[PDB]
């Protein structure tokens, strides 16, 4: 049974999980958020909430949206980061693994700086606090894949994965990679995690599979240098997709073929035949964490947690922003579940 | 002495009560623990205000009160003093397993219905009948267990 | 695995040294019943006592360190529940305590049998009677010390994240430990006529 | 007696055992997986509920088969029976049980597909009711080599 | 620095390190960083300025 | 006696037991599987319902061989026995009780795979059927060396 | 009697039971994976599909050995056998099964491999085909290891 | 003899092993989780070193009352002593030995988690303290029980 | 007699079937790898087909040799033969069965890895070639150690 | 004898190596976790080499503990001991050694804990001390236990 | 007789397949280890073929030494011969099997490593030799102790 | 005869082979361990192969002392040895193979974090051999142990 063992190691780790869970804003507290009219107000109210006096040393008049989410975000980083370090055995692992996406945005923020010209501080000043690795800076000495693979991504946990550059080339590179690390990280799952958190991060990651693949599919019909065979190179392996579906979006080459593949799945369809496709990712994910917030012995909370976390801080984000920018007709809309 | 009673007898009666209650306490605690891990989920999302969510423990609990009846009616019948035969021995370690063994089963289909369906049956009021209907027919297993048990054990002592 | 492979080479042993014995004419050489017979009442009742007052502390140790490490978590956050979380620690203590008492009960009967009544009918029962209720005991308080410390793990978890959702846990935990109650009943009732080693 | 050894009613006790036991843990995993499918899609569609009920049924009617065996078995049971009617219990509750458990597992692994398939197709319910079926009729063998054995247990059978 | 010039020049490697005695102070870091003073050889113009 | 020996039933009860245990073992991981592959499938295109049923059928036919040797078996099933009759009735119901679960695990992968391929390939129900054949003629096979075996049981046996 | 025991014709009956199951156990292996391979690839080649179907058919030939091997020893059985018939009877139907197991996993992992390779490259299907032919061989040997050993069985036996 | 075989002295002398080895891991098992626990908690937290040491002598506790026990039941071993009380001594080294196996493994993942809280969260470490009690109580229930059967082991032995 | 028991020639039958078994799972292991490397690398190469094809023909040559020393020591197999000759056979069959099985899955291994290099490189063919030799060569001395064995079996053995 | 069997040796000879061989093993696990821990912290932290040193030396007196008592036991066996000896030179053995295993997990798991705390808080290290130390008696009570028990091998103990 | 017993050749036979068993199963893993470890570094270096295929060759003397045991055991076979010389042989084939076995474990990941670091570094091929040579010896003691043992197997036994 | 059993050589010849078996299993984890280290080092470093090869040496040397204890066993073997001569050299053998088995494990762990340290931090290899000579101690203290066994398995023992 799930609550047999998993204490042993976990107990402590989830316990506290749990209370960031807990500390994740409700629906009154979002509602509170939303009927503030200045960012000083909302951060006030937001000082009624676990986030507490996290901008408490940003001045009134030095208050703006990129700080909030900065300082939530860092927030969010600082937790992780205290859970990680609890972590031992496969825990560590799954959290080391959880990490392993921060590092790809982080290598393709590099390499996307580093054909920019973009000064290198800058970049690593803007890198993922997770996701960082020791010859993380090492990767603006060139802008060739192969260099820089042989020069640092060898010895990157991001290695197996990989099996001069342009935007185009480091998006090609960021979704194989993005690809690879999906697999490599449900196979994981799988092999090394127990039962309802196998299942639940099976979910959780199909899910992110076939919303990666969606977005492939319907943003390499506005491009013609994505052959056909590039799009199986992008597409996961692992979701609800796979295989027919995501067989059927790597040929299409246009919309209605997308959305008849879609139609395969019970669980996404509607998402093309109504509203906004990426509202509908953001509300399935986090009615998954949700769900998942339901197993009590699982560390599939972890994760859970770690996304409900990061859709609260683009929620309080576009608060900040319709706050700022006026823009109140637009500011209840966030995804909201806990 | 009489061949059909040696001494020996009365471990397997004994093996009998031990398996009636230890496996009906092993399937009521799965479905209890299970069960409540399910009520535990219903919390800080839907918490409720009478208390519908305890029928999976509740009939949990009736398992080990299965294997508590069965394990109590074969230790009447074993006595140092009296002559137990290797037949009623063998009638009540079949008393045992059966009864301990069905419950052992409907504590892991409680437990697996309750920690699902509690939370689908606490957040819509109409899916009540039905998962109650799956939870009965989980405790059902364990009432046929204490039925042959039952009747194992009436026929071991006649 | 190297386990399995074990598993699988001793029930290969089993089944092809019973099959020797039963083809050569020998099947009753593996006696069942002269080896209870033979078998000293002594090793079975402190077997019995040893392992249902261990298993009962297994159970209780374990379900402690269940709901303690889900408490500690759980109050970093609401340091409040711990007062009373503390309830679910009681809950597994309860179990070693029927562990103690069944040990202490049934170590009553351990007397010295005279040397020509060692594996008479009253012997020999309460041998059998000590090892099997001292099992029933330890192996139910180990099953409800595990479930009651489970049920304490999500009660401290409910009560951490609302304080009203820490009672219904709490019943669950109840109905755990009638599991742990009705191992002692039962364990009681089968040494009730077991008579001390004569 | 040769023929009727004391620990003949040992085969036979064990056959009832299996009986109850192998039937049991294949309905409680029938009933655990179908409800489990169940639940995740009556939360969407609660009037299917009633309608996706049947590889529970069905489970139950495995365990059903494992207690008619095992009562049966129970009333052929006795103190000085034949070693051969200890062997063919045995052998009838074995076969009852092992089928019911095979026939459970498929239940449950079928039943879950099936009411996840017809929460989503209406037309699929027909078909996860014949491949239910097919699934209860290994159950069903079980319980006819089971009730054959046991009608031969003591038939012609020297005490 | 010696595994990523080992990777870079792929092998070919002449690589001398030799200990600071003493730690340095840094301002990024505001840390007593023990260092180490090192030389690599090599001939074309652009691997020197990789 | 020493031909017939009293444990010599024995062997017969458990081959009999044997035969409709595996094959229902097998038919059900065909039944399992291939029903799994048919519930997926059929949610888009319910018409393929009833030719996609075909490996579900074929792993119940699997165990009907089974029941076929295990009602054999238990027929000429005695208490005195000759233990060479038991030998052979456990090598009748071992046989076609494994080669029925071997078969029935070919059922169950190649239709599964077959179903969810020919809901694509309309050509590949075909295929489908011939892999299906090839599977089935595997407890075939079994259940003829189950019934060659059970005629040589009773056959020149004496005491 | 003492070197034609009772028990003699239980490793013969053993050895019949044991030709045909791993000879199945081995053709069932084969079998599915190679009509895996095939379903993958006749999704998009349809026109394969009689090609594809050779691995399938050397896996039903190495149950077709099995069965004969069981069919030799059992009608070599009888219930006076000696018991160094029963030995040969046994290590026959070994044999057989257990290569021809071998030959099935062999034939089920290439014909796996070379339905899906065959469907990229139409001139490694003949390679597949020679693979294949190796695979069998295998049972093949063990096949006629038991037709030797079938015919020692009644040879020159007390 | 009957009641003084050769053998005897076997369970004595395995229930003195058993009573120092099973309280020894159970000691090593806390001492080594409550000690990660410690170490990870004092690299930003040094201030709390000495007051998170509690859960290691909690643990060593343990291993103290295997001691007794073995010591108890090696003091009663003899040459020629009864079935009867080789049996005593195998009971209770059992008994303690598994009682404190339990209580250090509890305590282990009792300290490791309550040192990692009270390092976030002060208030927790009472709490802590509190369960290590209760942990420990139990590999004293075991030396309790130890203690009634070596002091029943000498009852009239002969 | 006590040097020829009745059950001295389990150990010889034993020995020959396991002869062949063990050669002949280490035969298909070695095929199953060099086949999966062949028809992976073919695809591309398929003008490299009859260079590949070695380990798989290495790994027949193991079970050729298993089935050699299965027919020498079931033409040595007796009713009356001595314990003695019964243990050299199982050796025998030991010995060649599983350093062929070693062998094999050496084959395989190495077969794979140089089957994929050659076709990324035609000089690596040979030092393949050399690797697949010295894998064959540990078959080749449980060959000559059974051969050995066997030649000693009825040499100087008393009824 | 009936009190000194020919066996009785085999007991204290197992003991005597059980001795040195748990307390070794124990104190190679102890080595070679700490030693990890000791090669990653002193890459950076060459200073604290050897100050990391002492769960090393610890561990090793692990298996000083395990080579005295093995001496203890080695020098009291004989080819006429009784088996009240030998069940005593076994427990003492697995008394020390298995205490000893114990006590090289804890040494071992905090020796590595810190070390590698040690290197980011120097005020760890008289916690480490304080941890090992506790450790380390763990495999001290084994030894007292095997030197009470090897005390009473030979006392009144008679042929 | 008591003193060779008829069941004595049976641990001589044993440890004669023993010997050659376990030193072709090392042989086999470190010619697996070593050749994919050549295979994939001689994609790019063709010309380090034969100086790769070292520890390939140092495999293969650990199965000549396995040989060598085997071929000395076996000649040493009798039907008559003592029990003592049956201890002897078994053991002598253990101890150069599992030595070979353990040699060869070593060879096959000391190889693959220095193999696949001696296509990056040349001077690390002198290195690579040198470990080889220390996994090579511990099969060289293993035969030691085999050829001792198997000159100890007959001298001065008497039946 | 009832103090030397036709059984006795056999503890004696398994001791024997024990000890060279166990010693070589940890001489091999060792070599392979440290070897896998050196040679990752070595890339890098080429002129610390002599230094690194420390650990490759420790492990022969726990080998070695395998060797010395088989071949001191071996030469006390017997077809009329005692009993309890068997038992003590089975003790010796047992003491000294696991005792450097763990020894070896040590080393190899150790060593390759040595190894790897010593690459990035030269003042580390005194360290690391500190902690290589205490995991030799493990072994050297099985070697002691055996010694003071094989010493004492021939001293006052009888027929």
């Amino acid at each position: 049974m799930e609550g047999v063992y998993f204490n042993i190691d976990n107990g402590f780790i989830e316990g506290v999980v749990r209370g960031y869970r807990n500390g994740l804003l409700s629906n009154n507290q979002y509602i509170n958020l939303t009927q503030c009219d200045t960012l000083e107000d909302l951060k006030l109210q937001l000082s009624s909430t676990d986030y507490g006096n996290f901008l408490s040393s940003v001045s009134s008049e030095s208050l703006t949206t990129s700080l909030i989410q900065e300082y939530a975000s860092s927030k969010l980083y600082h937790e992780f980061n205290y859970i990680r370090d609890q972590s031992s055995g496969s825990t560590r692992k799954f959290m080391d693994y959880i990490t392993y996406g921060y590092m790809i945005d982080n290598v393709a923020l590099m390499i996307t700086g580093t054909i920019h010209d973009r000064d290198k501080g800058e970049i690593l000043q803007r890198c993922h606090p997770l996701g960082w690795f020791d010859t993380l800076p090492t990767l603006s000495v060139a802008t060739d894949l192969e260099s820089l693979y042989e020069t640092v991504l060898v010895d990157t946990p991001l290695a197996p994965y990989f099996k001069e550059l342009d935007d185009m080339n480091i998006e090609i590179i960021r979704n194989k990679l993005y690809k690879a690390y999906l697999e490599d990280f449900y196979n994981f799952v799988t092999e090394e995690i127990p039962e309802p958190a196998k299942e639940c991060m099976q979910t959780l990651l199909g899910f992110e599979a076939d919303r990666r693949s969606i977005n492939i599919a319907l943003n390499s019909l506005q491009s013609s240098d994505i052959d056909p065979d590039l799009k199986s190179d992008l597409l996961p392996n692992i979701g609800k997709l796979y295989p027919l579906a995501t067989f059927h979006l790597a040929q299409a080459q246009d919309f209605e073929g997308v959305r008849a593949a879609l139609a395969n799945v019970y669980e996404y369809r509607g998402f093309l035949e109504t509203g906004n496709l990426e509202d509908h990712f953001y509300q399935l994910e986090m009615e998954l964490c949700r769900d998942a917030f339901t197993q009590q012995f699982a560390i599939s909370t972890v994760w859970a947690w770690m996304k409900s976390k990061e859709q609260e801080v683009r929620n309080i984000t576009w608060i900040a922003e319709c706050i700022a920018q006026n823009q109140r007709e637009r500011i209840n809309n966030y995804i909201s579940v806990y | 002495s009489n061949i059909y009673a040696p001494l020996y007898a009365p471990f397997f009666g004994f093996a009998g009560c031990a398996a009636a209650m230890v496996l009906s306490c092993l399937g009521a605690a799965i479905g209890t623990a299970k069960s409540g891990i399910g009520i535990a989920g219903i919390g800080t999302f839907k918490p409720e205000l009478i208390m519908k969510s305890l029928i999976p423990v509740v009939m949990s609990g009736i398992l080990a009160i299965y294997g508590l009846v069965v394990a109590v009616l074969i230790a009447g019948n074993l006595s140092p003093t009296e002559d137990y035969t290797l037949f009623n021995g063998f009638m009540h370690l079949s008393c045992g397993l059966c009864v301990g063994f069905a419950c052992l089963s409907s504590g892991y289909a409680i437990g697996m219905v309750g920690d699902v369906g509690v939370r689908k049956y606490m957040h819509q009021p109409r899916l009540f009948v039905g998962i109650v209907l799956i939870l009965i027919f989980s405790e059902v297993l364990g009432l046929y267990g204490m039925i042959v048990a039952l009747i194992l054990n009436t026929r071991g002592s006649e | 695995s190297f386990s399995h492979f074990l598993y699988y080479l001793v029930l290969i042993v089993v089944i092809v040294y019973g099959l020797y014995k039963l083809f050569t004419g020998h099947g009753s050489d593996i006696n069942f019943g002269k080896f209870l017979l033979r078998t000293s009442p002594y090793m079975w009742a402190n077997l019995g006592i040893a392992l249902c007052v261990g298993l009962s502390v297994v159970g209780a140790a374990w379900g402690i360190f269940i709901t303690g490490s889900s408490m500690i978590g759980a109050g970093v956050r609401a340091p409040r529940i711990t007062t009373k979380n503390l309830i679910s620690i009681i809950f597994c203590e309860v179990v070693a305590i029927y562990g103690l008492i069944i040990a202490i009960v049934f170590s009553s009967k351990l007397t010295v049998a005279t040397a020509e009544n060692m594996y008479s009918k009253s012997n020999l029962y309460t041998g059998y009677s000590l090892f099997w209720a001292g099992i029933t005991v330890g192996a139910s308080n180990l099953i409800c010390g595990i479930a009651v410390g489970i049920t304490g793990a999500t009660a401290a978890i409910s009560d951490a994240a609302d304080s009203a959702l820490f009672v219904k846990i709490l019943v669950i935990e109840i109905f755990g430990s009638i599991l742990g109650l009705l191992g002692l009943i039962v364990g009681l009732l089968m040494a009730g006529k077991a008579s001390e080693f004569q | 007696t040769e023929l009727c050894p004391v620990y003949a009613p040992f085969f036979g006790a064990i056959g009832c055992a299996s009986a109850i036991i192998f039937t049991s843990l294949g309905a409680a995993y029938g009933t655990a997986k179908s409800g489990v499918g169940i639940c995740a899609t009556c939360v969407l569609r609660p009037d299917l509920l009633f309608k996706n009920i049947v590889p529970v049924i069905m489970a139950g009617i495995i365990a059903i088969y494992g207690l008619v065996v095992s009562v049966l078995v129970c009333y052929s049971l006795g103190q000085k029976q034949a070693l051969y009617t200890g062997f063919i219990q045995l052998g009838a509750g074995l076969s009852v049980g092992l089928s019911g458990l095979a026939a459970g597992f498929a239940i449950g692994i079928v039943g879950d597909a099936g009411v996840r398939g017809s929460s989503q197709q209406p037309r699929l319910f027909v078909g996860m009711i014949l491949i239910l079926i097919f699934a209860e009729v290994l159950g069903l063998y079980g319980l006819i080599v089971a009730l054959l054995l046991n009608s031969r247990a003591t038939q012609d059978v020297v005490c | 620095l010696e595994q990523i010039l080992w990777r870079v020049l792929r092998g070919n490697l002449f690589f001398k390190t030799v200990e600071i005695e003493q730690p340095v102070y840094d301002v990024k870091t505001r840390e007593y960083k023990h260092k180490n003073a090192f030389i690599v050889f090599s001939h074309g113009d652009l691997i020197i300025k990789r």
